[PDB]
C-alpha cells in the first residue's frame, strides 16, 4: 500500500537510532570516568565485593 | 492500546529518574562510611593521647551529621525519597490495562536506621563496637544499591519491548 | 553535583522535545497539506456540470 | 545479590507473557494453543491456522 | 531521545574532569612543600601530635 | 448519550480503587458508543438500497 498516514520505516530507524545513541553515551561515560561499575546498573555483585577489598 | 503504550512509557522513565536520584544519593554515604572505618582503625593506637582520640572522634560526628542530612535532604522535586515514605513501594503503571504496573521501594537510610548515630572510640570494646556497626552499614546500603540497580536493568527491557 | 545531573536529566525527559519524532510529523502534515488544497481545488469545480445539461 | 537479579528478570518474562494483546485479546497466555483459522479465500474450507503456545 | 536543550554527558564530564584537577593541584603542592600534611584538612589528630613532638 | 447516561460523570483519580474503576467505566463508554454508530451505520446502507429501489 501507498499511505501517508502512518510511516512503518521511520518508527523503526527511530527506535534504533535511539539504541545507538546510548550505547555511546555509556562508552563516553566509561572512558571519561575510568571505570568499568559506575553504579548498579553496571554490575551489582562486584560493587560489593570491591567495596570490601577497598576496605 | 497505541496511546496506552505512550504514557505507559513516559511512566517507567519517570521511575528509572526515581531510582536513579536515590542510588546515586547512597555514593556519598558509602564513601563516608570508609572514612570513618579509617578513622576508626586510627584510634586503635597505643600513643593516642584524650586529646588526639578527641579529634577523631569530632571527625566522626562531622561525618555522622553529613550522612543524616544526605539521608533527610534528597528528593524528586519536593517529595522525600530517602526518609521512608518509599519502604512500602509506589507503582507505575507501564503498561495501557490496568495492573500492569512496576514496584519501587526503598527504605530509610540515615544516621539512626543505620545505627551509626552513636560511635565512640574511647575504649577498646567501644572500638569494636563501632568497627562492628560501621561494616554492618556498609552492608545494608550495597543490598539497597543492588535492589535498584535490578529494578533499573528491569525497567529497561520493559520500554524496549514497549 | 550529582543530584543536579539527575535532576536535569529528568527534567529534560519531561519538557524537552523529540527531534526524530517530531521532524516526521512535520513532514507527514506537509504532504497532508499539498494533497488536501489539489483536492479542494478538485472540489471546487463540481457545479459545472449543470453547464453541460443546459 | 546475583539472585535477587535473576528474580527480577524472571519476573519480567512473566509479564511479557501475559501482557501481550492485539488490542484487548491475549496472545502469549494459551487463547491460540489450538490455532485459529482466518478465512484467506472466497469459498468454505480455504483458510490457514495460526498457532501461538503459552 | 535526540535533545538540544540539555546534555547531561557533558555535565557528568565536566563533573569528572574538575575532580582530576583538583587532584592533581592536590599533588603538586604536596611535593613543593615536601609536606604530607599542610592542613588539618589532611590529617587533624597527626597535627597535634606532631606539634608535641615538635616542642 | 449524555455524560449521565454513559457514566462518567462522577470519576475520581485520588486513590488506586478510584483509578481503577475510573478505567473501566471509561472503556465501557467507549463501548457503548461503538454499538450505536453500529446501528446507525447499518441503517444509511439499508436506505441507500432502499433509494435505489425506489
Amino acid at each position: 500500500a501507498i499511505t501517508v498516514n502512518t510511516n512503518v520505516t521511520s518508527l523503526k530507524a527511530q527506535k534504533n537510532l535511539n539504541t545507538s545513541a546510548s550505547d555511546l553515551a555509556t562508552s563516553m561515560e566509561r572512558l571519561s570516568s575510568g571505570l568499568r561499575i559506575n553504579s548498579a546498573k553496571d554490575d551489582a555483585a562486584g560493587l560489593a565485593i570491591s567495596n570490601r577489598l577497598n576496605s | 492500546q497505541v496511546r496506552g503504550l505512550e504514557v505507559g512509557m513516559r511512566n517507567a522513565n519517570d521511575a528509572i529518574s526515581i531510582a536513579q536520584i536515590a542510588e546515586g544519593a547512597m555514593q556519598e554515604q558509602t564513601n563516608m562510611l570508609q572514612r570513618m572505618r579509617d578513622l576508626t582503625v586510627q584510634s586503635e593506637n597505643g600513643a593516642n593521647s584524650s586529646a588526639d582520640l578527641s579529634a577523631l572522634k569530632a571527625e566522626m560526628d562531622q561525618l555522622a551529621n553529613e550522612i543524616d542530612e544526605i539521608g533527610k535532604t534528597t528528593a524528586f522535586g519536593t517529595t522525600k525519597l530517602l526518609a521512608g515514605g518509599f519502604s512500602a513501594g509506589k507503582n507505575f503503571q507501564v503498561g495501557a490495562q490496568d495492573g500492569e504496573d512496576i514496584k519501587v521501594t526503598v527504605k530509610a537510610s540515615n544516621k539512626s536506621s543505620l545505627s551509626v548515630g552513636s560511635l565512640g572510640n574511647t575504649t577498646s570494646a567501644a572500638r569494636a563496637s563501632s568497627l562492628k556497626k560501621i561494616d554492618a552499614a556498609i552492608k545494608t546500603i550495597d543490598a539497597q544499591r543492588a535492589d535498584l540497580g535490578a529494578i533499573q536493568n528491569r525497567l529497561a527491557h520493559n520500554i524496549s519491548n514497549s | 553535583a550529582n543530584t543536579q545531573a539527575n535532576v536535569a536529566d529528568a527534567k529534560s525527559r519531561i519538557v524537552d522535545v523529540d527531534f526524530a519524532k517530531e521532524t516526521s510529523q512535520m513532514t507527514k502534515n506537509q504532504v497532508l497539506q499539498q494533497t488536501g488544497s489539489a483536492m479542494l481545488a478538485q472540489a471546487n469545480q463540481l457545479p459545472q456540470v449543470a453547464l453541460s445539461l443546459l
